[PDB]
């Protein structure tokens, strides 16, 4: 019945929020909290995605953690992903629902992102793995592969606490006083221009019901104990703004209507716009202490809203966001400039860094297998440290890649003049990242099938599914002579191989090297080369 | 003209008036007659 409460949102989302907090919750039982958990589950599929906004907001904060209070919200996100896929991932959008905001899709490659790193620096738990076994597979999946972040930063980051950064222990400039003086007196000069444009004349006595700020005076009457307790944030924000790394400076040497008016069109680049919606969320940091400082002898209830102003809404972000950006035209245009990469989309895009991260990973797992086959022929140590490194490997990296390539073969095999997806097509570099990807596999397994054990039918069919995925004309034409020299390693590698092969059935020698040569080919080289092969001739 | 404060509490009444032996059409604001004017030839027909 759910459907189409579109109207009533704002008490789905609250209703979604209890039952989630409920379902976090202390002395509740496991039938009361399975019972919770069902009633989350059916009430998010039948709930229009755009309405789980907030949920996959708080999901974003809490999930991460790997808690043990992140398996029901594993599943909730997987079955969201998979049934709604369509939405986030297809411009057009699941029909009748919609497309995604963007504020969506940026907190869902936070999402992964976060599971990603955590289940890496995490050790094995075979029901932590067996939860993201349904993986970030469905959000890779939703997330188109050419996605673009407008919002590219590091959090620098780690119940949430941000610590400010107090001058007090050193001096204070005095230059740096008068310019906070000078600050106050204009904000004031606006807002009595905002008063002055809003049609509505200040009163002279005290009238609530005239609903204009009573304070509205002549300044030569206007009181300093207002300035002098508005202080105390005016300095807070500029010590916080020394702080971190951001220097002012009179860029020129020195010996009531605006004259530079307030302009919208007047442009700023993306790191000055990094700098500006920082400063909103340091503001929003010493709003969230302050808010503590008040709620400490409450303790509970906390406040929805206090989240970063990246993760939530713009629009709500857009009164501070107009703000900073008023108050940097102010600084550039009185000459005090603030000072303290230019990654391209394609960098940018979501399919860049996942690749980036297997390749490492790749590197990683030809580490941890030449230590292995080291400390095999001598000295076995049963410890294997690495173990968690190849669990998350094994366990995660290749049901990932396979299901990922699955769903994304067109997008990497489409070309501007031939697109065979829907919408998109790969970057020149994402296909050699993949190509390498491939090959560095192949190498992988090469002559090591055996130590893979069981998870060697997995590396064969994501080499399989790889394989597909090349667009081997575009990396042999225009592409680096590394991943160029690659390529034709793993040609020649299989060629050797099989002649190898041909001449133990030749019996030239008996037939330890020749198992391994054997096994290695009839299990993986011979089904892979034919796939290439195949899509190669298709 | 408003530098500000576009949004108006108030509605705006604008009166169309034509003369159907003259061919004179004129328009006002809120009882302000408006300067523009329109001559139309006999036979016409309009539809508001």
């Amino acid at each position: 019945l759910f459907a189409g409460t579109e109207h009533r949102a704002i008490m789905v989302d609250s209703m979604l929020h209890t039952v989630y907090r409920l379902s976090r919750g202390r002395s509740l039982t496991k039938a009361q909290r399975d019972v919770i958990e069902d009633c989350l589950m059916a009430l998010c599929r039948y709930i229009r995605p755009s309405m789980l906004q907030h949920l996959l907001r708080r999901l974003v904060f809490d999930v991460p953690i790997l808690n043990e209070f992140a398996k029901m919200p594993l599943k909730l996100l997987t079955n969201h992903y998979e049934r709604c896929w369509k939405y986030y991932c297809l411009p057009t959008g699941w029909a009748n629902f919609g497309v995604t905001s963007e504020e969506e899709l940026h907190l869902t490659r936070k999402l992964f992102w976060g599971i990603f790193d955590s289940l890496a620096h995490k050790k094995y738990d075979q029901e932590l793995y067996r939860m993201a076994m349904p993986c970030l597979c469905a959000i890779a999946g939703a997330l188109p592969p050419d996605y673009v972040d407008a919002s590219y930063s590091s959090k620098a980051e780690k119940n949430f606490d941000p610590r400010p950064v107090e001058t007090l222990n050193v001096i204070i400039p005095e230059k740096l006083d008068s310019f906070i003086n000078k600050f106050a007196e204009y904000t004031h000069e606006k807002w009595a221009f905002d008063k002055i444009q809003n049609n509505w004349s200040y009163g002279e006595n005290v009238d609530e019901e005239l609903k204009t700020h009573p304070m509205l005076r002549p300044y030569k009457t206007f009181s300093e104990k207002d300035k002098e307790i508005y202080r105390w944030p005016i300095k807070e924000s500029l010590k916080a703004m020394i702080a971190w790394e951001w220097t002012i400076e009179k860029a020129r040497e020195g010996e009531y209507n605006p004259q530079p008016p307030d302009l919208s069109g007047v442009t700023l680049s993306r790191e000055l716009q990094a700098m500006a919606e920082q400063l909103a969320e340091n503001y929003h940091n010493t709003w969230g202490r302050k808010k503590k400082q008040e709620l400490e002898a409450k303790g509970g209830g906390t406040h929805p809203l206090l989240v970063p102003y990246d993760t939530l809404t713009a629009k709500e972000k857009a009164r501070d966001r107009e703000k900073a950006q008023e108050l940097l035209k102010f600084l550039q245009m009185n000459g005090y400039a603030v000072t303290r990469l230019d990654t391209s989309s394609i960098e940018k895009r979501f399919a860049f860094g996942f690749l980036q991260q297997l390749l490492r990973w790749m590197d990683i797992s030809q580490e941890f297998i030449a230590h292995l086959e080291a400390v095999v022929s001598s000295g076995r140590v049963e410890k294997s440290p690495h173990e968690q490194e190849i669990k998350f490997f094994a366990k995660i990296l290749l049901p990932l890649i396979n299901q990922y390539f699955t769903n994304h073969c067109l997008y990497f095999l489409s070309t501007p003049a031939k697109v065979l997806g829907s919408g998109g097509h790969a970057s020149n570099k994402e296909k050699e990242m993949i190509t390498s990807l491939f090959c560095k596999l192949a190498a992988l397994v090469r002559h090591r099938v055996s130590l893979f054990g069981t998870d060697a039918p997995a590396v064969v069919n994501c080499l399989h599914i790889l394989a597909r995925s090349l667009d081997a004309r575009t990396v042999m034409k225009s592409g680096p002579e590394i991943v160029k020299a690659g390529l034709r390693s793993f040609f020649e590698s299989a060629s050797e191989d099989i002649e190898k092969m041909v001449e133990n059935l030749r019996l030239g020698k008996v037939s330890k090297g020749v198992g391994q040569n054997l096994t290695y080919t009839t299990v993986a080289l011979l089904p892979v080369l034919t796939t290439l092969f195949q899509h190669i001739a298709q | 003209p408003g530098q500000q404060g576009r949004i108006s509490h108030t509605d705006l009444v604008i009166g169309c008036l034509v003369d159907l032996a003259t061919g004179l059409m004129t328009f006002t604001a809120n009882g302000k007659e408006s300067n523009t004017f329109f001559q139309v030839e006999p036979n016409t027909k309009l539809f508001p």
